[PDB]
């Protein structure tokens, strides 16, 4: 098989910057001064968007800030004014002969200005509570970097395995990050307590935010 | 235009066989091979095979041989595959596309079906239960949101007033929790002046089970 390398497999420019991404390819692409290499933009829940086919010719539709360069075993991606659209993960794929190997994969983060998440607590709603379960959600909004720690006490005892987070791609207009953090405890051990808080540490912020409530007081 | 539109999503039991679709309009459904693609997380994108409805020629992966069989029925202008002896290993999302010619060569992939999901398992589907994730009574901007608990198998789908609320939206992806279900959260932040004027309904879809909810998110009065 043609196997292909990209280089880097993650990668931060700044917006209005240029960002260039490499595909090396095990055997030489080239035939009758075509060069059979493509590349594809992916964005989470998408199918991938051609944007280049054969090293350098640009699919329609897709903006002239992306270009394709190299030949033989060698290309490259470029994209040049970077914008906050151009969050996505990037793929080569080589058409020269079967089976159509694709590369890796490179993530572009797109470097903005910091900016501190809002933080909001959530409560278990009473539907929620009628089942025996307590769900208790930390949402951190709009922050950047994507780095961010949140920490849950109930009662001021710091909690451990019984949470999980999530976060979500970067913003395609904004390049910020969100994350939600779930604290899950039974109904029973819910009641057992009454001080229920999360803690977010974030380069943004001074100092520690901590959103917290009351069981019961709402 | 030219438009691939893919079966829906698949929950199917290990050492069955799944027989997916992709139905294909504004060309010349006999003139253009399809090729089949993978996604796994951790594993990028591999290929399949492609296939010729004008003839029914085949082309696979060696790591598909036995596995993956590609046809078609030109009468409806669709296109299938069926991946066979299925393990956790094919749960993915597969999608179809179509090649063109340029050059000698038809390997360049410029129309994409939206893709199925598959997932291998022999659990049942769930669906959710959906929960608010109310305003808080203690400003300029709100928070509010669901909480879309304890559903199998992936995916589900959340909009906030029938699509008319997109601004400030953040749908999460979904964690897998330790009893084997997911659960995601969406939310939304808004003026808080407008929580008494304006109403948020968030929309959720988990098609496998059929189980569609309009919950309204209204402040909790305290």
């Amino acid at each position: 098989d043609i196997v292909l390398t990209q280089s880097p497999a993650s990668l931060a420019v700044s917006l209005g910057q240029r960002a260039t991404i490499s595909c090396k390819a095990s055997q030489s692409v080239d035939y009758d001064g075509d060069s059979y290499m493509n590349w594809y933009q992916q964005k989470p829940g998408q199918p991938p968007k051609l944007l280049i086919y054969a090293a350098s010719n640009l699919e329609s539709g897709i903006p002239a800030r992306f270009s394709g360069s190299g030949s033989g075993t060698d290309f490259t991606l470029n994209i040049h004014p970077v914008g906050e659209e151009d969050a996505a993960t990037y793929y080569c794929q080589q058409s020269h002969e079967d089976p159509w190997t694709f590369g890796g994969g490179t993530m572009l983060e797109i470097k903005r200005t910091v900016a501190a998440p809002s933080v909001f607590i959530f409560p278990p709603s009473d539907e929620q509570l009628k089942s025996g379960t307590a769900s208790v959600v930390c949402l951190l909004n709009n922050f950047y970097p994507r780095e961010a720690k949140v920490q849950w006490k109930v009662d001021n005892a710091l909690q451990s395995g019984n949470s999980q987070e999530s976060v979500t791609e970067q913003d395609s207009k904004d390049s910020t990050y969100s994350l939600s953090s779930t604290l899950t405890l039974s109904k029973a051990d819910y009641e057992k307590h009454k001080v229920y808080a999360c803690e977010v540490t974030h380069q943004g912020l001074s100092s520690p935010v901590t959103k917290s409530f009351n069981r019961g007081e709402c | 235009q030219v438009q691939l539109k893919q079966s829906g999503t698949e929950l199917v039991r290990p050492g069955t066989s799944v027989k997916m679709s992709c139905k294909a309009a504004g060309y010349t459904f006999t003139d253009y091979w399809i090729g089949w693609v993978k996604q796994r997380p951790g594993h990028g994108l591999e290929w399949i095979g492609d296939f010729y409805p004008g003839g029914d020629y085949t082309l696979y992966s060696e790591n598909f041989m036995g596995k993956a069989s590609l046809t078609a029925d030109t009468s409806s202008n669709t296109a299938y595959m069926q991946l066979s002896s299925l393990t956790s290993e094919d749960s993915a999302i597969y999608y179809c596309a179509r090649g063109h010619y340029y050059g000698y060569s038809y390997a360049w992939f410029a129309y994409w079906g939206q893709g199925t999901l598959v997932t291998v398992s022999s659990a049942s589907t769930k669906g959710p239960s959906v929960f608010p994730l109310a305003p808080s009574s203690k400003g300029g901007t709100a928070a509010l949101g669901c909480l879309v608990k304890d559903y199998f198998p992936e995916p589900v789908t959340v909009s906030w007033n029938s699509g008319a609320l997109t601004s400030g939206v953040h749908t999460f992806p979904a964690v897998l929790q330790s009893s084997g279900l997911y659960s995601l959260s969406s939310v939304v932040t808004v003026p808080s002046s407008s929580l008494g004027t304006q109403t948020y309904i968030c929309n959720v879809n988990h098609k496998p089970s059929n189980t569609k909810v309009d919950k309204r998110v209204e402040p909790k009065s305290c």
